[PDB]
RNA sequence: AGAUCUUGGUGGUAGUAGCAAAUAUUCAAACGAGAACUUUGAAGGCCGAAGUGGAGAAGGGUUCCAUGUGAACAGCAGUUGAACAUGGGUCAGUCGGUCCUGAGAGAUGGGCGAGCGCCGUUCCGAAGGGACGGGCGAUGGCCUCCGUUGCCCUCGGCCGAUCGAAAGGGAGUCGGGUUCAGAUCCCCGAAUCCGGAGUGGCGGAGAUGGGCGCCGCGAGGCGUCCAGUGCGGUAACGCGACCGAUCCCGGAGAAGCCGGCGGGAGCCCCGGGGAGAGUUCUCUUUUCUUUGUGAAGGGCAGGGCGCCCUGGAAUGGGUUCGCCCCGAGAGAGGGGCCCGUGCCUUGGAAAGCGUCGCGGUUCCGGCGGCGUCCGGUGAGCUCUCGCUGGCCCUUGAAAAUCCGGGGGAGAGGGUGUAAAUCUCGCGCCGGGCCGUACCCAUAUCCGCAGCAGGUCUCCAAGGUGAACAGCCUCUGGCAUGUUGGAACAAUGUAGGUAAGGGAAGUCGGCAAGCCGGAUCCGUAACUUCGGGAUAAGGAUUGGCUCUAAGGGCUGGGUCGGUCGCGGCCGGCGCCUAGCAGCCGACUUAGAACUGGUGCGGACCAGGGGAAUCCGACUGUUUAAUUAAAACAAAGCAUCGCGAAGGCCCG
RNA sequence: AAGCCAGAGGAAACUCUGGUGGAGGUCCGUAGCGGUCCUGACGUGCAAAUCGGUCGUCCGACCUGGGUAUAGGGGCGAAAG
């Protein structure tokens, strides 16, 4: 086997100093500093903890230089929330506007006395 | 390849370089010798040849 | 870390400027995620409600209790720890209550007070069997674990 | 380096202004023109061989055709 | 080490250039007096002040 | 197979720190390490988290407990005698 | 003449002690006055991938690299040198620093202090000097008109300066060539990030369609009116952009240790095809070496999903090594998204490499031919990605920085070849400062020194084997550790063997010796029931020749009833106790034969039992005479304290 | 070790067996860290504390770099002045 040495003087195993092998056209094998794993959004929910979907998984910086249709989703709270938790906030802020509704017609029916 | 004081960056390097031998650089390099003095390596635009400007500085 | 007692992250609203406030309460044994809490002389009695003890019955008990009218929670913090109330009187403002150590103590009866025990139950009761467990448990508090007679 | 997969696409970037030169490869099997942009490589790749010889007259005047051969 | 300060490596430059020996014509000076230069300061035998 | 006739859980510990200690720890630690019930799902995926931190996993559902017990049997009496004084305090 | 007097010099000892840690050198030649030590070649050896190998951090500071010298130094020598002398050498937007905060350090306000000052870090401050928005104007000027500028109105807490990491966070550079010494920096070639653009650089998007009166055979046009801050999919979500401020919400940055699996790569292994070597006393289609495709795009495998639609499941089913999952929506069918480091492709063969040659240009990125091929494997090793668990009275950073969403204040055009605007494609310009050579250690660092000491990491081949063990070997390295020659006395240091006896030696089995691996049996008292336990005790072990057992892939059709020697529909059929062919890992068991009973043949590698004392255990301790019964420890018990407080500093 | 699968014996109560699993300040034992004995070597040493063999521990109260904080009647000490 070659074996294979660092090629910048940071010679420590640190999470800034990853490698993976790579052969070059010249037919020998050298190091290739990889970049961090991204990760795609969490939800703005908070409660279910997969991440969200449509959204690349990039480090923070690289979406500054990216597309706005890959950083977000067409719908509303896209690439902000999760599809599961905005239909049950559209049906929550419905419902509890229609028990509003309830409440106040319901008063309004107890007010027709002295 | 110049000797250059400790100071001078590469913008006063090429600029200087550019009016008193009246030739267009491309790129300067720059490191400073274990002696102390700034040495800088001047690339000259492709339309100019180092060799007969080097000729008429006279380091031939 | 270095507690018994878990913290609860409450959200409320501010009523002053559109913007949420982040407060760090110390969960009361019964309180979830998810679950509204209510602060103020207006709220019922209810576990992790923060209301003042004047307005409170005669035999509620308490978790993080004002020791003043006016700060915040100092009394009956550790975990599984509360506070009782004895009494009232109408007159000059004054509640009496009784301290985890067993203490009966005069406090102002606008002093606020979680109801309910503070969550983390009888911590105590599991014998710690070794000395690294308590090498790491004194390792998120302090440096005082070692003790040299 | 970009791909270019048909004809007549390659053409204008042939005659794009920041075109510096075209350069032919010829392999055993299929003829490479690769015109040298100003960020990018664009080389189209046609298989025929008189399509190509089509090609080679067919390149705007005033850049270099420069053959590897 | 390989990386230093540039008053680090101005100072060694400065170390590196003082020694050097005497010139010969030195010796012919009127007066002289001075032999060698006993300032010289090999990198084995003694180390810097830094 | 029963591989153990008495300790148990406790096996881990060997023969160190006393029968009277790994016995006292043992009811401690079945209930600390159990999945009880959850109230909210009706899934037995609620697991503690924490020392007083009880989670589950299917509901994401956090609740503050007993540091062994899913709820200690003082915070059970404590609940029920808030509830017979808020009745008593209103009418 | 004295003061173990001060300083300097010199003797005997004495040509004495000594130049003995880590296996080792030998032959020929060259240069040279001179060769045990330099160089070259040939042998024989060692390091044996946890290296005596290849590269860094700290530290050193020119030791780096050429040429020369032979004074002194390299405890022998030297033609050699990390010495001496003379010259030369470190090239960056994309490798770091630089930026951010961390533990912490530290001004200002304030307080104290005789005073230099020091306390304090949000506390006892009028602590925001900023902003597109608008108004008042100056018309500054390509005074059409939008950019300057002063004041005012409105909004604005990181609520605290600043420093603090060359291993934390932190955008974006790789392939080939090149030097005596530098290259991810030079050259060549491919990219890429950030910032800028006022006159708007080009495109594309926005955005360019309907209704009606007419014209015109119609097709196709004129006038008016009306829209038009994009579109598709049931959905997950997709498409090349897709107006939008103050403000708000969220995300990424941003997370422990351990386990078990699975995917991918690199390496290792096997079967061939080439090219070049090696052996040929005999055999050997043989043995060895070598047999590429960077980043960045595009496409496709593959891995994952706690994502969607249909539907509604008990005779419960699905499924993993383990688990686990399901009327809060299983199985099944069909989709969507993420990662894509793998393959193909542009890069790309033109380069590189291996070979065979031809020219020369003291010393050419010369020129040319051929090749750079096809496959199979795996509990294999190392990285990496992913899934799923376990542990915690331990819950495993912060901040710069970047992004998405909510809202809709506003902005822009009157149907124009249009406007505001654009995170879309391409084009233009720039990226300053400092570091960068070399050593990184049995000789470039610290230990007074070329000192057996100490000093933080990365890569990691073959055989044996459980193995990163020990032993041998390949790539790479070296010359035995600051001398050699001749002898082989005692005494010694290190290693062995020893008849008969077997601790009689000695304070004491100190030292040495016995045992030892694996398989099959067999295991006591006591016990906190976990242990004791490899208890104790016994048998076997080689070589060779077989035989069983433990898998994976495909194909399982009764027929021309016709023509798209082949295909759609089917009268035409019962593998349904499963076969047929091909392919390939080790592993286990049984048997025969065989050797002078020898076989874990080297290496690796527990002596055992019966008790007494002390300490529960694991841990820690006098660096340099004490590792213990001493300290600690969990457990037990007591004491103080409700904050105007307990304990403590000042 | 817990958890889990299957089978068996039981009238119930319940019990037993074989797998799976991979816990533990668990054991043998490398590297690392330490330093028991030979009271070995050396003792004008290689060394102003080193060397050889044998040893203790080797998933944790573990080993370790760098950055920080604590200063002399003070610090720090699993405690030996
Ligand atoms: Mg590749
Ligand atoms: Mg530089
Ligand atoms: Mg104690
Ligand atoms: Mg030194
Ligand atoms: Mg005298
Ligand atoms: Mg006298
Ligand atoms: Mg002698
Ligand atoms: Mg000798
Ligand atoms: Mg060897
Ligand atoms: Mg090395
Ligand atoms: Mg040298
Ligand atoms: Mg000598
Ligand atoms: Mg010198
Ligand atoms: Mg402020
Ligand atoms: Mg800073
Ligand atoms: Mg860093
Ligand atoms: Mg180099
Ligand atoms: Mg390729
Ligand atoms: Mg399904
Ligand atoms: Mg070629
Ligand atoms: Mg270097
Ligand atoms: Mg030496
Ligand atoms: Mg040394
Ligand atoms: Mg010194
Ligand atoms: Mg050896
Ligand atoms: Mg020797
Ligand atoms: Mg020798
Ligand atoms: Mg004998
Ligand atoms: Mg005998
Ligand atoms: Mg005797
Ligand atoms: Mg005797
Ligand atoms: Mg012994
Ligand atoms: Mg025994
Ligand atoms: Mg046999
Ligand atoms: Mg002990
Ligand atoms: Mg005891
Ligand atoms: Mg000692
Ligand atoms: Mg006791
Ligand atoms: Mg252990
Ligand atoms: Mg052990
Ligand atoms: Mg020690
Ligand atoms: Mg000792
Ligand atoms: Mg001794
Ligand atoms: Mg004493
Ligand atoms: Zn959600
Ligand atoms: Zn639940």
């Amino acid at each position: 086997v070659q074996r294979l040495t660092y090629r910048r003087r940071l010679s420590y195993n640190t999470a800034s100093n990853k490698t993976r092998l790579s052969r070059t056209p010249g037919n020998r094998i050298v190091y290739l500093y990889t970049k961090k794993v991204g990760k795609a959004p969490k939800s703005a929910c908070g409660v279910c903890p997969g991440r969200l979907r449509g959204v690349r998984a990039v480090r923070p910086k690289v979406l500054m230089r990216l597309s706005k249709t890959k950083k977000h989703v067409s719908r509303a709270y896209g690439g902000s929330m999760c599809a599961k938790c905005v239909r049950d906030r559209i049906k929550r802020a419905f419902l509890i506007e229609e028990q509003k509704i309830v409440v106040k017609v319901l008063k309004a029916q107890a007010q027709s006395q002295k | 390849v110049f000797i250059v004081d400790v100071k001078a960056n590469k913008h006063q390097i090429k600029q200087a370089v550019k009016k008193l031998y009246d030739i267009d650089v491309a790129k300067v390099n720059t490191l400073i010798r274990p002696d102390g003095e700034k040495k800088a390596y001047v690339r000259l635009a492709p339309d100019y040849d180092a060799l007969d400007v080097a000729n008429k500085i006279g380091i031939i | 870390p270095g507690r018994g007692a878990p913290l609860a992250k409450v959200v409320f609203r501010d009523p002053y400027r559109f913007k949420k406030r982040t407060e760090l309460f110390i969960a009361a044994e019964g309180i979830h995620t998810g679950q509204f809490v209510y602060c103020g002389k207006k709220a019922q009695l209810n576990i992790g409600n923060v209301l003042p003890v004047g307005t409170m019955p005669e035999g509620t008990i308490v978790c993080c209790l004002e020791e003043k009218p006016g700060d915040r929670g100092k009394l009956a913090r550790a975990s599984g720890n509360y506070a009782t109330v004895i009494s009232h009187n109408p007159e000059t403002k004054k509640t009496r209550v009784k301290l985890p150590s067993g203490s009966k103590k005069v406090i102002s009866s606008a002093n606020r007070a979680v109801v309910g025990v503070v969550a983390g139950g009888g911590r105590i009761d599991k014998p710690i069997l070794k000395a690294g467990r308590a090498y790491h448990k004194y390792k998120a508090k302090r440096n005082c674990w070692p003790r040299v007679r | 380096p970009r791909k270019i997969e048909e004809i007549k696409d390659f053409l204008l970037t042939a005659r794009r202004k920041d075109a510096k030169s075209v350069k032919i490869k010829k392999n055993k099997d299929n003829v490479k023109f690769k015109v040298r942009c100003s960020r990018y490589l664009y080389t189209l790749v046609i298989t025929d061989k008189e399509k190509a010889e089509k090609l080679k007259q067919s390149l705007p005047p005033g850049l270099a055709v420069k053959e590897l051969k | 080490s390989s990386h230093k300060t540039f008053r680090i490596k101005r100072f060694l430059a400065k170390k590196q250039k003082q020694n050097r020996p005497i010139p010969q014509w030195i010796r012919m000076k009127t007066g002289n007096k001075i032999r060698y230069n006993s300032k010289r300061r090999h990198w084995r035998r003694t180390k810097l002040g830094l | 197979a029963k591989r153990t006739k008495k300790v148990g859980i406790v096996g881990k510990y060997g023969t160190r720190y006393g029968a009277s200690l790994r016995k006292m720890v043992k009811k401690i630690e079945i209930s600390q390490h159990a999945k009880y019930t959850c109230s909210f799902c009706g899934k037995t995926k609620m697991k503690r988290r924490a020392v007083g931190i009880w989670h589950c996993g299917s509901c994401m559902k956090t609740v503050a407990g007993g540091a062994w017990t899913y709820n200690t049997t003082s915070a059970v009496t404590v609940k029920s005698a808030i509830r017979r004084l808020k009745e008593l305090k209103d009418q």
